[PDB]
């Protein structure tokens, strides 16, 4: 001629309705 | 009455006067390889990939077009009607850009199959290829139209099934490009059907661009709930999230078409 | 003339 | 060479893998190009047939020369895109020489 | 974080695996590497793109650098070509 | 447009849970009879398989494309 | 194209009739495949009789059983298709 | 044996020399028995052409009488029509340019004589748009005729009604095609239709229609006047009648002479026109019917004569009978190469075999002229040629294949040498 | 074949048939069968070309409007035919016939001469925007092979300097005797009229009986 760590790289697939923080 | 007798490689079926040669083969059960012929779209004869050989006849006939006459035996697997397909497939492929691993109509191609079953083992087009210029037909259909086999089923659907009458052929020769002359988006409901109806993957769906590949998609047959026509649809799911919804045929409700909303 | 064929058409009409 | 990863997510490497080892899911990168969001070769599932080497059109997935990758934990053997791309960068010089020597044969 | 951006939030469990360990991510992120690639100027209306090296490249495709408005990009290399 | 996959009847078991796997994000299934789709040539034979194996069945009649009349001459009609 | 030797296709066909005549009972659909291979098909009751004739007949000695297998055609009323290959 | 008499010759006004206008036409006596002919009956007119046994004067050869006979069937409530194609895109077809420009009237009465034969309500003449001046001449002639009352309702003092119109072509060779002339007349893109719905059955605007080469329409009144027999005698067997012959390229006096059909090919350059430039031995090849027909090399040149039966025996077509001659001073490989360039710039692209096939032969032909292509490729162009020949929707793909087939058939050694020449200099 | 709107060539360029032009239009439709406006688009498109050579996207839209057809329908017709120009055309717009018949009889010869005289490449307008050269295909009139149609000038049988002579005539003055500058008349054997040198028989000559 002269420790790994496996993980899912894809992101979330189903998002979630976040409660309205405005109280009613 | 009204039952001419026509022979399909001998099965001698009897058919209504006015049925096309391609239609005669269908009732026996044979399939003429076809492009540019869709059952609910007008016959155009553009591809001529369906040339068959009626017996005792000098030239081969266009299946989708010739009204079958009395006692003409169709020879669908003759030594001639195969050179009439081995030589057409030579042409469609010659100007084709080989980006099959880009074309998301990878396993959903009616042009690789027919090549892979009725066409030729190798190519002789040592000459150069052509390229067209990708344009914008809208936000739903991605027209990578260098793929187009000028089969004019879009121009038909866009005029006959939907009344858009916008898409049209422009020019002559080997640079006939079937795209809107001025860049006006193809905005209409029934728009996404063009994807399903273009056998080539020239124009395909932009949201479902590259999320999947058809062999993987598990296909569950269900019902359209977005609108009250209740159109039949097939939900294609991979590893548990829906990847596409495409139409499945119901003669009475949605006959092979679904709305832009419900796909 | 550029329009002579076309003008000849009107008379036939 | 430029630095763009070869894989274009045609996903037939997944189709021809005999063991179901390769899992690929993709989406159009902002560039508009086609790339794999997740490429996971489960090496414990893989039986090192070398068909993936065969199948790839861009030849993005290759059978690299190294055989010494024994690992203390089972999870390390499962490989995501980042480990394989990192494996690719480390051994690219020899992989290129090896493919250079054998491509005429293929 | 990574090419795709896979990341774990504070509340996110499934982030412990890295505790006292390291994650596999990439420098030389490709997303920017071709963007760093100069636009291949050409004379002809259409140009090829073997990917470089023929058999050792990508299935050849011909790109239409016909409009300066857009530099054709071979769907395989992401190389922009400047008419 | 090929119709060679619309020929034989198939009976398919009902779909079940496909939860995401925490370590790698691969789909995971707890239902053994999921990927199994048996192919039967005729409706009568498939119904028989369900009865002797004791699985519940809900047969769907084949729906084949209706004959459609086509003729190249017809669209050339300016009248209509 | 495989190197078919019609010489075989005929001789094996002729034996297929021979067996069909010798055991008109228990034997139906005797056919020589396009692969120069014979495949007498017998009623299940003819298992003992047809084999024995082939194991012990001067004009057809079929001493060793290469394999016994059962394809399963679920559609077929009789699900299994026991196949005995003899040499 | 040709050598038709001037008196027998059909278009006396050929080469002008006589007023193309009506008063010249009256001295010609073109409108002499028109009332009588129409009076006789439509059936009498078709009897005259059937007796004449005239063949199509356009590139395709078919009995003229049988073609007209087809739409003589009873009207189904749609007006029957006449379409005269004055387009002649084929190279060497300056012929029809003559009748239109020099003798417009002959065609005008050809139209009404022909019209009652098919019972056409009206006739549309599609002169190629290129010829703007030519158009100027015919409608001046058409205007004269109506002013006279020769055409129009109660035309020629008879029960029958006819109206004649001129339509602008727009520089397309394919417009010439029978199903495509119609579509241009219809106003859609000039793309041929399939023959199943035949032109008579579904013509223009869905009304029965018939299409004739302008020469074919023009001779019908004179043939009825002279009778089928007179006309029938000049021809040979199925072949019959005088057809204008245009000789262009490598001849001393290129000209269009309406000399008799069945002329020895050696005779028409040698006796009329101009002997082949450079001598009759300086003839690398002859294109008998124009670009569409295969060229024939000198060996068979004089032996054979110009009639459609003799040519089909020779593997070539009488076609438009346009004789294009190539001396030994021409690169045929490049000559035929531009005809394939002539067809890539012109085929409609509606059908897959012509669209890609003609472009494919153009690319191979250009390489052949350079000699870059290897010898084995020659035969492939042949195989590419017959794929196009029998698979095309119209005849133009038929036409593109024949010149390629001719070059390989008789000049295969020359192309191999061009192959060899480039390989040697490396 | 794509109209990317440009300030010059785009509908901002308003188009409308001159009162005189519109007249010509009506006549066209009637010539065509009743209820068939569509047949008239190729002739109506031609008069838009007669009005202005450029015929921009605006002009085609008007044609479709006047003819009440799908606009695309007009766009398809304009693109298919070479007669229509979708780009500005030189005042003279000479076109040189280069099919094999003309080439065999030297058509190419003429080209080189014209390129030099116009001092410009083949295919574009002179800077003077006075001339435009294009290599068009068979224009008919082959017997006279050397040939160059300039707006129907159809000059034929032209030796190189002839054209130069013609071009000069065009460059200074107008109407340069359009036609075959050769002595021969229309198409005639250069030798003479072998076909018919006798006088033409008169009316009712040898008219067959019946
Ligand atoms: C590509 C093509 C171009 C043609 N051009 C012409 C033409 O310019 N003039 C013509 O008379 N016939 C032309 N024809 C032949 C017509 O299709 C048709 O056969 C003919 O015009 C009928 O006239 P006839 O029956 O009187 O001969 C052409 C055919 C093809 C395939
Ligand atoms: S269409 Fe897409 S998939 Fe079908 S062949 Fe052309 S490229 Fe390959
Ligand atoms: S787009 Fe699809 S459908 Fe429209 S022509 Fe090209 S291929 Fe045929
Ligand atoms: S690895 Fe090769 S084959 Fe598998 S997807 Fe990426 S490119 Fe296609
Ligand atoms: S052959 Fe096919 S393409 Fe060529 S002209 Fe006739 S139809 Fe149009
Ligand atoms: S399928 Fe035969 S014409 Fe298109
Ligand atoms: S080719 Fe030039 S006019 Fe016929
Ligand atoms: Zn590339």
């Amino acid at each position: 001629p002269t420790q790994y760590v496996p993980y899912s790289t894809t992101r979330k697939k189903i998002h979630e309705w976040v409660p309205p923080s405005t109280p009613y | 009455s009204n039952l001419i007798e026509v022979f399909v490689d001998g099965q001698s079926v009897m058919v209504e006067p006015g049925t096309t040669v391609l239609q005669a083969c269908e009732k026996v059960g044979m399939q003429i390889p076809r492009f540019c012929y869709h059952e609910r779209l007008s016959v155009a004869g553009n591809c001529r990939m369906c040339l068959v050989e009626i017996e005792k006849a000098p030239k081969v006939v266009a299946a989708c077009a010739m009204p079958v006459m009395k006692g003409w035996n169709i020879l669908t697997n003759s030594e001639k009607s195969k050179k009439a397909r081995e030589g057409v497939m030579e042409f469609l492929l010659a100007n084709h850009p080989l980006d099959c691993p880009i074309c998301d109509q990878g396993g959903e191609c009616d042009l690789q199959d027919q090549s892979m079953m009725f066409g030729s083992d190798r190519s002789r087009f040592l000459e150069g290829k052509r390229a067209v210029e990708d344009k914008n037909i809208g936000p739903l259909v991605k027209t990578i139209m260098t793929r187009c086999i000028q089969c004019t089923r879009c121009i038909r659907f866009a005029s006959e099934i939907a009344g858009v009458d916008d898409l049209g052929t422009t020019g002559r020769g080997n640079d006939m490009q079937v795209g809107t002359y001025i860049e006006k988006m193809f905005m209409s409901e029934l728009s996404g059907n063009v994807i399903d109806i273009c056998p080539v993957g020239a124009l395909t769906s932009k949201p479902y661009a590259f999320t999947a590949r058809p062999w993987e998609t598990r296909k569950t047959e269900s019902i359209d709930v977005m609108d009250a026509v209740g159109s039949n649809i097939v939900v294609s799911t991979r590893t548990g999230e829906v990847m596409r919804i495409l139409p499945r045929m119901h003669e009475d409700i949605n006959e092979e078409w679904i709305s832009d909303k419900t796909r | 003339n550029t329009y002579t064929f076309l003008d000849l058409n009107l008379d036939l009409s | 060479p430029s630095g763009e990863e070869r894989c274009i997510a045609c996903k037939l490497c997944e189709a021809i893998c005999p063991a179901q080892a390769i899992t690929i899911e993709a989406e159009p990168r902002a560039d508009g190009s086609r790339r794999t969001t997740r490429y996971d070769i489960d090496m414990t599932k893989c039986i090192y047939c070398g068909f993936c080497q065969e199948a790839c059109p861009v030849d993005a997935i290759v059978e690299g020369p190294n055989f010494e990758f024994s690992t203390e934990t089972h999870e390390e053997l499962l490989y995501n895109k980042e480990k394989l791309l990192n494996n690719g960068d480390k051994w690219e010089a020899e992989i290129a020489a090896n493919i250079q020597a054998d491509y005429l044969y293929r | 974080i990574t090419h795709t951006g896979q990341v774990y939030d504070e509340k996110d469990y499934r982030r412990v695996r890295f505790v006292d360990r390291q994650k596999e991510v990439n420098e030389n992120f490709a997303i920017d590497l071709i963007a760093q690639q100069p636009v291949n100027e050409v004379e002809h209306r259409i140009i090829a793109c073997d990917g470089g090296g023929g058999a050792l490249g990508h299935p050849k495709v011909y790109i239409n650098l016909d409009k300066e408005t857009k530099t054709g990009t071979c769907g395989y290399c992401g190389l922009q070509f400047k008419q | 447009s090929g119709v060679n996959n619309t020929k034989k009847w198939k009976m398919e078991f009902d779909t079940r849970e496909r939860w995401e796997n925490p370590l790698m994000g691969w789909a995971s299934t707890a239902d053994p009879l999921s990927n199994m789709v048996l192919t039967f040539s005729a409706k009568e034979d498939a119904i028989a398989f369900a009865e002797k194996n004791g699985w519940s069945y809900d047969v769907e009649e084949k729906k084949v494309p209706k004959p459609k009349s086509k003729s190249y001459g017809a669209n050339f009609s300016w009248n209509k | 194209v495989r190197p078919r030797s019609d010489v075989t296709h005929k001789q094996l066909s002729a034996f297929g009739e021979y067996v069909a005549e010798i055991l008109p009972k228990y034997v139906q659909q005797v056919q020589v495949s396009c692969l120069d291979e014979l495949e007498i098909c017998i009623h299940p009751d003819g298992v003992i009789p047809t084999l024995t004739f082939l194991r012990d007949h001067t004009n057809a000695q079929f001493k060793s059983l290469a394999d016994l297998t059962a394809v399963d055609v679920p559609t077929r009323q009789n699900r299994f298709e026991i196949v005995y290959n003899l040499l | 044996f040709g050598s038709l008499k001037d008196e027998d010759r059909i278009f006396t006004n050929l080469y002008g020399r006589h007023d193309w206008r009506l008063k010249g036409a009256l001295r010609r006596g073109d409108w002499y028995k028109t009332k009588e002919i129409l009076l006789k009956g439509p059936d009498w007119i078709l009897g005259e052409m059937k007796t004449s046994g005239l063949r199509g004067r356009g590139g395709a050869g078919f009995p003229t009488g049988l073609k007209w006979s087809f739409m003589n069937k009873p009207s189904d409530g749609r007006p029957k029509y006449l379409v005269v194609n004055a387009d002649e895109g084929e190279p060497g077809t300056c012929k029809d340019r003559e009748i239109m420009r020099h003798d417009p009237h002959k065609l005008v009465e050809g139209c009404l004589v022909g019209g009652r034969a098919m019972g056409a309500r009206a006739a549309y003449i599609y002169i190629r748009g290129e010829f703007y001046n030519e158009a100027s001449n015919l409608q001046v002639a058409i205007r004269e005729a109506y002013e006279a009352g020769l055409i129009g309702k109660n035309a020629c003092g008879s029960d029958y009604d006819f109206d004649v119109f001129v339509v602008r072509g727009a520089g397309a060779y394919i417009c010439g095609e029978e199903t495509a002339l119609i579509e241009s007349i219809e106003g859609k893109q000039g793309k041929p239709r399939l023959k199943p719905p035949f032109p008579a059955d579904v013509g223009v605007f869905g009304c029965p229609t018939t299409v004739a080469n302008v020469e074919t329409v023009a001779v019908s009144p004179t043939i009825c006047r002279r009778g089928g027999t007179w006309f029938a005698g000049f021809g040979r067997e199925r072949n019959s009648g005088t057809k204008l012959f245009n000789i262009s390229g490598h001849v001393n006096h290129p000209c269009t002479v309406e000399e008799e059909m069945s002329v020895p090919l050696k005779e028409l350059i040698e006796k009329h026109a101009g002997g082949v430039t450079g001598g009759w031995d300086n003839l690398l090849a002859v294109i008998p019917g124009g670009s569409s027909t295969p060229l024939i090399p000198k060996s068979v040149c004089e032996t054979v004569l110009m009639d459609f039966d003799a040519l089909v025996q020779a593997q070539t077509g009488l076609g438009t009978a346009a004789v294009i001659v190539m001396d030994r001073s021409t690169d045929i490989v490049k000559a035929i190469a531009r005809l394939i360039e002539f067809y890539k710039h012109e085929s409609c692209g509606q059908c897959t075999p012509c669209r890609e096939g003609v472009d494919w032969m153009n690319k191979v032909m250009a390489r052949f002229v350079k000699g870059d292509a290897r010898p084995a490729e020659i035969d492939s162009l042949w195989e590419i040629s017959k794929q196009i020949e029998g698979h095309t929707i119209c005849a133009l793909g038929d036409g593109a294949a024949w010149p390629v087939q001719g070059l390989i058939r008789h000049f295969r050694p020359e192309l191999e040498d061009r192959m060899q020449r480039f390989a040697q200099q490396h | 074949f794509v109209h990317r709107d440009t300030p010059e060539n785009n509908p901002d360029t308003p188009f409308d048939f001159t009162p005189e032009n519109y007249k010509r239009i009506e006549a066209i439709v009637k010539n065509y069968p009743e209820g068939h406006q569509a047949a008239a688009v190729l002739p109506v498109l031609d008069l838009a070309q007669r009005q202005n050579g450029w015929l921009p996207i605006s002009a085609m839209n008007k044609v479709a409007e006047v003819l009440q057809v799908p606009p695309m329908r007009v766009y398809e017709v304009a693109t298919f035919y070479t007669m229509y120009n979708r780009k500005p055309v030189g005042k003279y717009h000479i076109q040189v016939c280069t099919t094999t018949p003309c080439m065999l009889r030297d058509s190419d010869s003429i080209l080189e001469t014209l390129q030099r005289k116009l001092g410009i490449k083949v295919g574009e307008t002179t800077p003077d925007k006075l001339f435009t050269l294009i290599e068009v295909e068979c224009l008919g009139a082959c017997v006279n092979a050397p040939m160059v149609q300039i707006n129907d000038n159809y000059y034929e049988d032209l030796t190189p300097k002839d054209i130069e002579e013609i071009i000069d005539e065009l460059k200074a003055g107008k109407v340069p005797k359009p036609g075959p500058r050769s002595g021969r008349f229309c198409c005639e054997p250069a030798g003479g009229l072998t076909s018919l040198t006798e006088p033409p028989k008169g009316p009712g000559f040898g008219v067959q009986a019946g």
